[PDB]
C-alpha cells in the first residue's frame, strides 16, 4: 500500500517513524536493515 | 452441563426444535463432544432449588435431566491388522 | 483474539491453517478470497507458520499442512487459447507454490 | 502531646536551613513580592537532595526512605523560620539526584511503598478541578452568634490518624436553627490525574502500565493530557485491603497512589510542550554583542545544518520562518496573518528530509507529519470523545497542538483534497471550525508550515512548464509564501567538492541559536517605515507587471509576504524598526525563489 | 494436558504446558501489619508468611498487667466495649509484597474442531512476578 | 465545647435598618423610586424587583459627604449575596402600600389565592382577640394573640421576585471604588475562592433547557381537621408526607391522611444553561471549558443557544455526583444562579423608539448620504469593492415579506453569492458580515457536514425527554448564514441549502425522525472557479462546478476577477501597507460608523413596509420585458451564467423594497428600481472586459 511505502521510505533513511493522531504524537526508533526480493512483471526478465 | 437439541430431521414441518439441559457426573464428562447425536438415560426432575418464589409473575418452574448413561446414537490398529 | 460468549474470556484462535497442523486444509471456491485470506494463505504456504501481533500478544504458530483447493476460471469457462496464468484471478507467487 | 524525636528533627532541619542561605532569601523574596503586589504567590520552596546529602546523610536517608517521619518536621521548621522573619503553612519540593528511587510506572513495585519516588511518563487523562469543604460557618438568628466546624480526611496527612467523622451542623447546642454562610466558609481545589509509560520507552507489542497521582491546592492544573511529565511524591497505601469485616473476597489488594508534591513538564520531539531555556547575563551580553555585526545574517544562516552542502537560500528562509513576523488585530475584530510558510520541490536525493528533520529537532515546538500518515480527524482535531460525567469534548490534533509553533510535512504531494481544503483555513484564517452533533466551536491554529514535494515525472524537467512539473492547485500554491526548486546536475567540480565534504563529515552551536531565537521572538516587535513602504510598493508593482514566467502566481499575498519577510529580517536584526536593507533582502529572496 | 486435569488431582502437584495469553497488573498484599485500637489505643501486630483483622479488641482476654485490669473500667457502672472492628492499620510501619495473575490455555494447534480452547487462571507472587510475557510457551 | 463560636465584623440589625432607610429614602436624579415600584407591584402590574447597587453606592456617598455615619452595604452584599435576598424581601414586605385597584374577574388566580389568604389571616387574628377579650381573666393583648395563633407565613403571600444587578465600572470609577461584581471572567478563572459571591461571567451560550416547574413548597390538606400543611423542598428529590402533623391531629389519637393539592403549592420556573469560553480567552494549546447557570423566576427564556453574553449570578456549591471510589473528602460541584443578563449585540425584534436612540438616529439621517455612508462602513479595511458592499448592506436590510392568502407565501430575504479568483478577500467579507449580524453564523466546507447542518436527535440531561439540536442552518434562523468554500461541499449539504433558499424549511425523513424544520435565514456563499483562476476561453457555465439552476437561485451573483493593472495595484498596495503600518484606514474626509449604530439604524428600518404604486409597476414590467428579451440572445451564444427568469423580477422587486426601507419611506419611487437594475447590471462587468 501507499501508506506503507511512505512509512518505510521514512524508515530506511531517518530510521524513525513519526506518528500523528488525534490523541497521540511521537517519533519512534526503528534502527533496522532492509533486504528485499522482487519478481519482474510479465513473469520473466526481458533484456529488450 | 450439556445442552441437547432435537435432531432437525425428526421435527414435523412448521415447528421449531426444542432443547433441554443435562447433568453429567463422574466419568460421564468429556464423552460426547459437540456436534454428535446421542442417547441419554436419566432422571427428569425440576430445578427444585430455583432461585426463590418472591419473583413476580406466574409460579412456573424450570426442569433438567440428570444423566445416568450416555451412548453414541477410528485410526488405530493391531497385530491382526498389521499382518493384513 | 476474540471473546468467548459463555465463559466471557479472551481467547487466541488460529485459522484453519494453524488448526490443521500436520493435516490437510481444504478450501472451496479458491478464486473468491479477499485480501486478508490471500495474505494468510501466502504466508502459510511460503513459511509454514503464521504470525500475529494483537491485544498484547506477539507469537508465531506452526502451519505445516497440506492444501487442496478448487477454483473457477474467469467468466466461468476455460479459454484454452491462453496460458493458465491468464485464465484465473490468482497471481504467480501463489500459483507457483 | 509533644514528641522528643519530632523536636530533635525540627532542630536539625533548622540547623540545615541555617547553614545554607539560598532558601532563606527565597522565602523572604516571596513574602516581599506578595506584600508589595497587594496576584498572590503560593507559599512553597524547593530543596536540593544533593546539599542535604553533603550535610547530613542520616537525615537524607530518612527523607528518602521514611518521608512520613522526617518531612513534617522539615515543613514545621520552614514554617517557623517564615513566621519569625516576616514583619498558611509552608510546603516543600525536592530536586536533585534520587539515585535508585527514580523509576517508571512499570518498575514501581510493592517494595517502594511509603518511600519518596520520582516517576516519568505521559499524562493520559486529568479530572475536573473540584472544591473541597474544609471549614463551614453558620449563623443563629435567635441569638446573633456565628459558629464553625473543621473537616479532615485520610489524604491530608502523611501519618495515620484516628478518624473523627464530624457531621454537618444544622442546629445549635440549644436547638435553634442555623444558616449557612457560603462566603465565610473555606474551600480548597482538588484534582486527580493518571500517568502512563512513555510511548518512546515502553516495550513494543505489550500493554502499558500506569499510576494515579493526587494533587491539591496550588498544583491543581499544571499539566494537560498528552504531556511528558515528571512527578515526585510519596507512594502510599490506604484503607484495608478487605481485611476489616469478613470480606471473603481475596482478589483485590491495597489501594495505592502517589500524594504528589512536585510536577515538572518535560519537552520532547513532536510533542505539545515547548522548550524554554533560562537566559543568564553572559548569554545576553554575547547575544547583544553579536547583534552589532554586519554579517550576522550570514553567520546565523551558515550555522544551520552545517552537514549539508549549499542550499544557502533555503537556510536563510528557514531562519526567517523560525523568527517570524508580526500579526495585527484591528479594533473592528479583523485579523492579519504574521506567519511564514515554505515549500520545497526537488530531486529525490537533494537532502529535503534531512533539513526537515533538522527543523523538527531545533524548533522549540514542532510536530512531524507525513503525507498519508495522518488524515481526517487526525489533523484538525475533528474527533469527539466524552467524559464519564456524560459531556462530549474535543481533543487536539496535529495542527491544533502546534499552535504558535511549526509543522513539518513530508511527502506533501501524497495528500488528498479532503485535508487540503481543511489546511486552507489553517494556512490563511489560522482557525479550525467544527460543527458536529452537540458541538459548535472554533479553535486557534496559528502555526507555520514547511513541506517537501516530489516532481510528477520522478525528476524535474526543464523542457516543460512548471505547471506540468508541480501539479498542485493554484489556490494552494498561493498560500505558500516561498517555493523553492532544487535540481542536481552532474558537474565534475561540484561532485568533487561535495565528495570531499561528505568524506570530511564521515570522519555558532545549536544551543546559542535557540537562545538567540527565543530572545529575539520574545523581546522585539518592529514597526513599518516609509522607506520600506516605498521599496516594497515598487517591487510589488514591478513583479505584478512583468512578462517573466514564474514558479508561482502573484496576488496581494505576495505583498503581504514581502512585508512579513522584511519584518522577520528586522526581528533578526534586533532593531525596533524596518529599514531599507530588510526590504531589499526580502525582495531579493522573493525574486530568487520566483526566478 | 490442560484437558486432562480433573478431581483426582485436587491439592496435588502437577506439571503443565501451554501458551501465556494474558498477564495482569501487580497487586499489593500484606506480609506484616501494625494495628491499633481507635478507642483505647491498644496496639499489636500480625505476620503473614484468609487472615483478617480481629473482630474484637484484644485488651481484655490479654491480661497484660494488674493496672491493665483497672484501666479496662472507669466512670462508674458503665462497661467498656470498644465496638465491632475497632482496629485500624498504621501503614507507615507495615510491609507489603507483589502479586500477579496469569492466563494459560492449550496450544491452538491441537484444539478439537468446532470448540473453542480451554484456559485456566494462575497466581504467582514475589520472585515469580514479571517473568514472562503473553505469547510465550 | 463542641461547635465553638466565632466573632465577625458583621451586624445584621444595622444592615436591616440601613436597608429600610435606603428603600424609603433614595432619590433618582416624584416620590421614592422603590416606593413607586412597590405601589405598582401592589396594584398587580409588576412581577419582579431589580435592585441596582449603583443606587446603594450613591446613597452611601450622599450620607458620607454630609458628615453622618453609614455602613458598607455594597461590599456586604457582594461577598455574601445569598443572605441579603431574604433581608430585602422582609424589608419590602413591611412597606408595601395597600392596593388602589379592586380585584375583579380579570385577575390572575395566584392573586385571588393570595388575597383570600390575607383576609383569612385577618379574620383569625380578630377572632382570637375577641375570644381573649371576652374571657375576663393593649400591647400585651396583641402579643398573646400573636403567640397562640397560626397564620400564613410571608413567603406564601408574596407575589414578586427580587434580583440584584452589579456595580457598573462607570460608577465605581467616578466614586473611586473597585467594582468586583462586574469584572468579566472566563470559566477558567472562577475558582473555589469565589464561592458565595456575586460575580459576572463572559461567554457564549451553547445549550438551553425547556422551562419546567420546580416545586419550592408542597401543599397538603386534611379532611379531618381542615388545616393546610406546607413542606419545604430544597433538594433534587424529596419524600412526600403521609399523616397529618397539625396541632389538632397531633394532640388527638386518630390522625388524618394528607392529600396533595397542586394549586396551593409553590412552584418556580426553572432553566439550566451551559456557557463556554471564547476563543480569545483560551490559553495556547488548550481546549475551552464550560460552566453551569441556573435561571429562576421571570428571568427565564432570556438566553438562547449561540449568544455571547455577560451573565451575573451568585456562585454557589452543590453536592458531589461523581464516582464513589474517587471521592476524597467533602467534594462539591458548582453552579451559577442568574440575576441579570446583557447581550453583546441587540436583537432587532426587541427594538423600541426612545429619546436616546431617536437622537442618534436623527443625527444619522441629518448627516445625509445614508446609503453610501452605510455601504462604505462594511469592512473598511478592504480597498475597493463598493457595489459588493452595497449588495451586502441590502442583504442585511432585506425586503418585504408578503402573505398572499390561501396559505401562499413569498419570501422577503435576499441571497447573495460571491465567486472570484484567489486572493480577493472574499473570506474577510464573509467574516465581517457574520460579525455585524446579531444572529450570524460562519461555516467552511467539509468541517460542517451532515447533522452539523440541520439537526440531530439527543437526550436532555436535565429533563427526561428527547429533543432536536439545531445545526448551523437552525442556529442562524432570522439571521445570516455564511458558507465558505461553497463549491467543495457534498451533495446532501447542497440539497439542504437548495431547499432552505427555496422555502425556508428543511424536511428530514430518516430513522427515528419525520419532521419539518424552520429555516428563515439568508445565505451568503463564496466559491472559486473550477481551474483556479477564471479561463476566458471557456463558457461561463464551464468555469464553475455548481449546477446552473442553483446559481439561478440567487438574487445577486457576483464575478470578481483579478486582471493585473499597474495603476489600481498601486492604490491597493498603498491601502494595505498603510493598514499594516497603523491600525486604521487611510481616508480622512470620511468617518466610519461603528457596528452598534448600524445595528440600531437597521433595526429601525426593518419596521417599515413600503408598497408598490402604478407607475413603478409599469416601469418594472417594461424593464422586465426588455431584459428578458435581451438575455435569450446572450444565452444562445453560450455566454450567460443563466437566462433571465421570473426570479430575476422577484429579486428586482425585493431590492427595490429594501432600498425604500433603507430610505425610511412608506412608498417606493422610480430611483429605487433604477438602483436595483443598476446593481444587477454591475453584477457582471468582469465577464465583458
Ligand atoms: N547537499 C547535500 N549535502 C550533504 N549530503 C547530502 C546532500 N544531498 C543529499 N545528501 C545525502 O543523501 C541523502 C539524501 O537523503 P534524503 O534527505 O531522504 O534526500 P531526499 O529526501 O531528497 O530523497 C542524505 O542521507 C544525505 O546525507
Ligand atoms: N482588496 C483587498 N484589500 C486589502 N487586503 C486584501 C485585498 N484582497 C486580498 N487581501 C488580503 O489577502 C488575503 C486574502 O485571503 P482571503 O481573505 O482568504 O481571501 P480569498 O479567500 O479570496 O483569497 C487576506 O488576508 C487579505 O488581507
Ligand atoms: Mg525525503
Ligand atoms: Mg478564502
Ligand atoms: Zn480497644
Ligand atoms: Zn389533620
Amino acid at each position: 500500500r501507499d501508506e506503507d511505502r511512505v512509512a518505510i521510505h521514512e524508515a530506511m533513511e531517518q530510521q524513525t517513524i513519526s506518528i500523528a493522531k488525534a490523541g497521540i504524537t511521537t517519533v519512534l526508533n526503528s534502527r533496522t536493515s532492509v533486504l528485499a526480493a522482487a519478481n519482474p512483471i510479465y513473469g520473466r526478465y526481458d533484456d529488450l | 452441563r450439556v445442552t441437547l437439541q432435537e435432531a432437525p430431521g425428526t421435527v414435523p414441518p412448521g415447528r421449531l426444535p426444542r432443547h433441554r439441559e443435562v447433568i453429567l457426573l463422574a466419568d460421564l464428562v468429556d464423552v460426547s463432544k459437540p456436534g454428535e447425536e446421542v442417547e441419554v438415560t436419566g432422571i427428569y426432575k425440576n430445578n427444585y432449588d430455583g432461585n426463590l418464589n418472591a419473583k413476580n409473575g406466574f409460579p412456573v418452574f424450570a426442569t433438567i435431566i440428570e444423566a445416568n448413561s450416555i451412548k453414541r446414537r477410528v485410526f488405530s490398529w493391531t497385530e491382526e491388522e498389521e499382518r493384513e | 483474539v476474540r471473546k468467548d460468549p459463555i465463559t466471557k474470556e479472551w481467547t487466541l484462535e488460529g485459522g484453519a491453517l494453524v488448526l490443521a497442523d500436520k493435516g490437510v486444509c481444504l478450501i472451496d471456491e479458491f478464486d473468491k478470497m479477499n485480501d486478508q485470506d490471500r495474505t494468510s494463505i501466502h504466508e502459510a504456504m511460503e513459511q509454514q507458520s503464521i504470525s500475529i501481533s494483537k491485544a498484547g500478544i506477539v507469537t508465531t504458530l506452526q502451519a505445516r499442512c497440506s492444501i487442496i483447493a478448487a477454483a473457477n476460471p474467469n467468466g466461468g469457462r476455460y479459454n484454452s487459447t491462453l496460458p493458465l496464468a491468464q485464465n484465473v484471478s490468482l497471481t504467480e507467487p501463489i500459483l507457483s507454490r | 502531646a509533644p514528641d522528643a524525636v519530632f523536636g530533635d528533627r525540627v532542630r536539625r532541619f533548622q540547623e540545615f536551613l541555617d547553614t545554607f542561605t539560598s532558601y532563606r532569601d527565597s522565602v523572604r523574596s516571596i513574602q516581599v513580592y506578595n506584600s508589595n503586589n497587594a496576584n498572590i504567590l503560593p507559599h512553597r520552596i524547593i530543596i536540593s537532595l544533593d546539599d542535604l546529602r553533603e550535610f547530613d546523610r542520616s537525615f537524607w536517608s530518612g527523607i528518602l526512605v521514611e518521608p512520613a517521619y522526617f518531612i513534617p518536621p522539615a515543613e514545621k521548621a520552614l514554617t517557623d523560620l517564615a513566621d519569625s522573619m516576616d514583619d498558611h503553612p509552608w510546603k516543600l519540593s525536592f530536586k536533585g539526584s534520587f539515585g535508585a528511587h527514580a523509576l517508571s510506572p512499570r518498575t514501581l513495585t510493592a517494595q517502594h511503598l511509603n518511600k519518596l519516588v520520582s516517576v516519568e511518563g505521559i499524562v493520559t487523562k486529568t479530572s475536573l478541578v473540584r472544591p473541597k469543604l474544609i471549614r463551614s460557618v453558620h449563623y443563629a438568628a435567635k441569638t446573633g452568634r456565628f459558629h464553625y466546624r473543621d473537616y479532615t480526611d485520610a489524604t491530608t496527612t502523611l501519618t495515620t490518624r484516628i478518624p473523627t467523622p464530624a457531621i454537618y451542623p444544622t442546629e445549635d447546642t440549644e436547638g435553634n436553627k442555623l444558616t449557612t454562610e457560603y462566603g465565610y466558609s473555606t474551600f480548597i481545589d482538588h484534582q486527580r490525574i493518571t500517568v502512563q509509560e512513555m510511548p518512546e520507552m515502553a516495550p513494543a507489542g505489550q500493554l502499558p502500565r500506569s499510576i494515579d497521582v493526587i494533587l491539591d491546592d496550588d498544583l491543581v492544573d499544571k499539566t494537560k493530557p498528552g504531556d511528558r511529565v515528571n512527578v515526585v511524591g510519596v507512594f502510599k497505601s490506604l484503607g484495608a485491603g478487605g481485611m476489616n469485616q469478613s470480606n471473603s473476597n481475596t482478589l483485590i489488594g491495597f489501594k495505592t497512589l502517589i500524594l504528589g508534591n512536585t510536577v515538572y513538564p518535560l519537552h520532547a520531539r513532536s510533542t505539545g510542550v515547548a522548550a524554554r531555556q533560562m537566559l543568564t547575563d553572559f548569554d545576553i551580553r554575547n547575544i547583544n554583542k553579536l547583534s552589532k555585526k554586519k554579517d550576522i545574517f550570514d553567520i546565523l544562516s551558515q550555522s544551520l545544518a552545517p552537514s549539508i552542502y549549499g542550499h544557502d537560500h533555503i537556510k536563510k528562509a528557514i531562519l526567517l520562518m523560525l523568527m517570524g513576523g508580526v500579526e495585527k488585530n484591528l479594533e473592528n475584530g479583523s485579523h492579519l496573518r504574521g506567519d511564514i510558510n515554505i515549500l520545497m520541490v526537488g530531486d529525490p536525493s537533494t537532502a529535503k528530509s534531512q533539513l526537515l528533520r533538522f527543523v523538527l529537532n531545533t524548533a522549540s515546538l514542532a510536530i512531524a507529519t507525513t503525507g498519508r500518515g495522518s488524515s481526517g480527524v487526525g489533523l484538525t482535531a475533528a474527533v469527539t470523545t466524552d467524559r464519564e460525567t456524560g459531556e462530549r469534548r474535543l481533543e487536539a490534533g496535529a495542527m491544533v497542538l502546534a499552535d504558535r509553533g511549526v509543522v513539518c510535512i513530508d511527502e506533501f504531494d501524497k495528500m488528498t483534497d479532503v485535508d487540503r481544503v481543511a489546511i486552507h483555513e489553517v494556512m490563511e484564517q489560522q482557525t479550525v471550525t467544527i460543527a458536529k452533533a452537540g458541538i459548535h466551536t472554533t479553535l486557534n491554529a496559528r502555526c507555520s508550515v514547511i513541506a517537501a514535494a516530489n516532481p510528477v515525472f520522478g525528476q524535474y524537467d526543464v523542457n516543460r512548464d512548471p505547471h506540468q512539473n508541480i501539479a498542485l492547485p493554484d489556490s494552494l500554491l498561493s498560500r505558500f509564501d516561498l517555493l523553492f526548486v532544487v535540481t542536481d546536475d552532474i558537474n565534475e567540480i561540484r561532485d568533487r567538492s561535495i565528495s570531499e565534504h561528505v568524506l570530511r563529515t564521515h570522519r555558532v552551536t545549536i544551543p546559542f541559536l535557540r537562545k538567540y531565537v527565543q530572545y529575539a521572538k520574545e523581546r522585539v516587535i518592529p514597526q513599518l517605515t516609509q522607506e520600506a513602504i516605498n521599496v516594497i510598493v515598487k517591487n510589488y508593482t514591478d513583479l505584478r507587471n512583468d512578462d517573466n514566467t514564474k514558479k508561482s502566481p502573484i496576488t496581494a499575498r505576495t505583498l503581504e509576504t514581502l512585508i512579513r519577510l522584511a519584518t522577520a529580517h528586522a526581528k533578526v536584526r534586533l532593531s525596533k524598526t524596518v529599514n531599507k536593507v530588510d526590504a531589499k533582502v526580502a525582495a531579493n529572496l522573493l525574486r530568487f525563489a520566483l526566478l | 494436558p490442560l484437558r486432562d486435569l480433573d478431581s483426582e488431582h485436587v491439592s496435588k502437584i502437577v506439571r503443565l504446558s501451554g501458551i501465556i495469553i494474558s498477564t495482569s497488573v501487580l497487586s499489593s498484599r500484606a506480609t506484616y501489619l501494625s494495628i491499633m485500637c481507635r478507642n483505647c489505643r491498644h496496639t499489636t501486630s500480625i505476620t503473614i508468611n484468609t487472615v483478617s483483622l480481629p473482630r474484637s479488641c484484644l485488651s481484655t482476654i490479654e491480661s497484660e498487667s494488674s493496672m491493665a485490669n483497672e484501666s479496662n473500667i472507669g466512670d462508674e457502672s458503665t462497661k467498656k466495649n470498644c465496638g465491632p472492628d475497632p482496629y485500624i492499620i498504621i501503614h507507615e510501619s507495615s510491609k507489603f509484597i507483589d502479586q500477579q495473575f496469569l492466563k494459560l490455555q492449550e496450544i491452538p494447534e491441537l484444539v478439537p474442531v468446532g470448540e473453542m480452547p480451554r484456559n485456566l487462571t494462575m497466581t504467582c507472587d514475589r520472585y515469580l512476578t514479571n517473568k514472562v510475557i503473553p505469547g510465550t510457551r | 465545647a463542641a461547635l465553638p463560636s466565632i466573632q465577625l465584623p458583621v451586624d445584621y440589625n444595622n444592615l436591616f435598618n440601613e436597608i429600610t432607610d435606603f428603600l424609603v429614602t433614595f432619590k433618582q436624579d416624584k416620590g421614592p423610586k422603590y416606593m413607586a415600584m412597590l405601589q405598582k407591584v401592589a396594584n398587580r402590574e409588576l412581577n419582579s424587583v431589580i435592585i441596582d447597587l449603583d443606587d446603594i453606592l450613591q446613597y452611601q456617598n450622599e450620607k458620607f459627604l454630609q458628615g453622618t455615619q453609614a455602613d458598607d452595604l455594597v461590599s456586604a452584599i457582594q461577598q455574601n449575596a445569598n443572605h441579603f435576598t431574604e433581608l430585602f424581601c422582609r424589608a419590602i414586605d413591611n412597606n408595601m402600600p395597600l392596593p388602589t385597584k379592586e380585584i375583579d374577574y380579570k385577575d390572575d388566580v395566584l392573586d385571588v389565592i393570595l388575597n383570600q389568604r390575607r383576609l383569612r389571616n385577618e379574620r383569625m387574628l380578630s377572632d382570637r382577640t375577641n375570644e381573649i377579650r371576652s374571657e375576663n381573666l393593649n400591647d400585651a393583648l396583641r402579643e398573646v394573640v400573636e403567640d397562640e395563633t397560626e397564620l400564613f407565613p410571608p413567603n406564601l403571600t408574596r407575589r414578586y421576585f427580587l434580583y440584584f444587578k452589579p456595580l457598573s465600572q462607570n460608577c465605581a470609577r467616578r466614586y473611586r471604588k473597585k467594582a468586583i461584581s462586574s469584572k468579566p471572567l472566563s470559566v477558567r478563572q472562577i475558582k473555589g475562592d469565589f464561592l458565595g459571591q456575586l460575580i459576572t461571567v463572559r461567554g457564549i451560550i451553547t445549550r438551553v433547557s425547556d422551562v419546567k416547574p420546580a416545586v419550592e413548597v408542597i401543599a397538603y390538606t386534611c379532611d379531618q381537621c381542615g388545616y393546610e400543611v406546607f413542606q419545604e423542598v430544597n433538594s433534587r428529590t424529596f419524600t412526600p408526607l403521609s399523616e397529618c402533623t397539625s396541632e389538632e391531629c397531633s394532640q388527638n389519637q386518630t390522625k388524618g391522611q394528607l392529600f396533595m393539592s397542586t394549586r396551593a403549592s409553590k412552584f418556580s420556573a426553572f432553566q439550566e444553561c451551559k456557557i463556554q469560553e471564547l476563543s480569545q480567552q483560551v490559553p495556547v494549546g488548550h481546549i475551552p471549558r464550560s460552566l453551569n447557570i441556573h435561571v429562576n423566576g421571570t428571568l427565564v427564556r432570556s438566553l438562547s443557544p449561540g449568544d455571547i453574553v455577560d451573565v451575573t449570578g451568585i456562585f454557589l456549591p452543590a453536592p458531589y455526583t461523581g464516582f464513589k471510589a474517587l471521592k476524597a473528602g467533602l467534594l462539591t460541584e458548582t453552579y451559577l444562579e442568574a440575576q441579570f443578563v446583557r447581550q453583546h449585540k441587540k436583537k432587532f425584534a426587541s427594538f423600541s423608539l426612545t429619546s436616546d436612540v431617536e437622537e442618534r438616529v436623527m443625527e444619522l439621517i441629518t448627516s445625509g448620504d445614508v446609503y453610501n455612508r452605510l455601504a462604505k462602513s462594511i469592512a473598511p479595511e478592504i480597498y475597493g469593492n463598493l457595489d459588493v458592499k452595497k449588495a451586502l448592506l441590502l442583504l442585511l436590510v432585506g425586503g418585504v415579506d408578503k402573505r398572499v392568502g390561501d396559505g401562499m407565501k413569498i419570501r422577503g430575504d435576499i441571497n447573495v453569492c460571491l465567486m472570484g479568483d484567489p486572493g480577493v478577500a472574499k473570506s474577510q467579507l464573509l467574516k465581517a458580515i457574520c460579525k455585524i449580524s446579531p444572529r450570524g453564523v460562519y461555516t467552511t466546507g467539509k468541517g460542517s457536514s451532515g447533522v452539523g447542518l440541520t439537526a440531530a436527535v439527543m437526550k436532555d440531561p436535565v429533563t427526561d425527554e428527547m429533543i432536536l439540536e439545531g445545526g448551523a442552518l437552525v442556529l442562524a434562523d432570522n439571521g445570516i448564514c455564511c458558507i465558505d468554500e461553497f463549491d467543495k461541499m457534498d451533495e446532501s449539504d447542497r440539497t439542504a441549502i437548495h431547499e432552505v433558499m427555496e422555502q425556508q424549511t428543511i424536511s428530514i425523513s430518516k430513522a427515528g425522525i419525520n419532521t419539518t424544520l424552520n429555516a428563515r435565514t439568508s445565505i451568503l456563499a463564496a466559491a472559486n472557479p473550477l481551474y483556479g483562476r477564471y479561463n476566458p476561453r471557456l463558457s461561463p457555465l464551464d468555469n464553475i462546478n455548481l449546477p446552473a439552476a442553483l446559481l439561478s437561485r440567487f438574487d445577486i451573483l457576483f464575478l470578481m476577477l483579478d486582471i493585473p493593472s499597474r495603476d489600481d495595484d498601486e492604490k491597493l498596495a498603498e491601502h494595505v501597507t498603510y493598514v499594516h503600518m497603523h491600525n486604521k484606514q487611510p481616508d480622512l474626509d470620511f468617518t466610519p460608523v461603528e457596528p452598534s449604530k448600524m445595528r440600531e439604524y437597521i433595526a429601525y428600518a426593518k419596521t417599515k413596509r413600503p408598497v408598490m404604486s402604478e407607475a413603478v409597476n409599469d416601469y418594472v414590467v417594461q424593464a422586465y420585458i426588455r431584459l428578458r428579451q435581451d438575455s435569450k440572445r446572450e444565452m444562445d451564444s453560450k455566454f450567460s451564467f443563466g437566462q433571465a427568469t421570473p426570479r430575476t423580477l422577484l429579486g428586482i422587486i425585493r431590492l427595490s423594497q429594501a432600498l425604500a426601507k433603507l430610505r425610511l419611506a412608506d412608498m417606493v419611487d422610480i430611483d429605487d428600481v433604477e438602483e436595483a437594475l443598476r446593481l444587477v447590471r454591475v453584477s457582471k462587468e468582469s465577464l465583458y472586459q
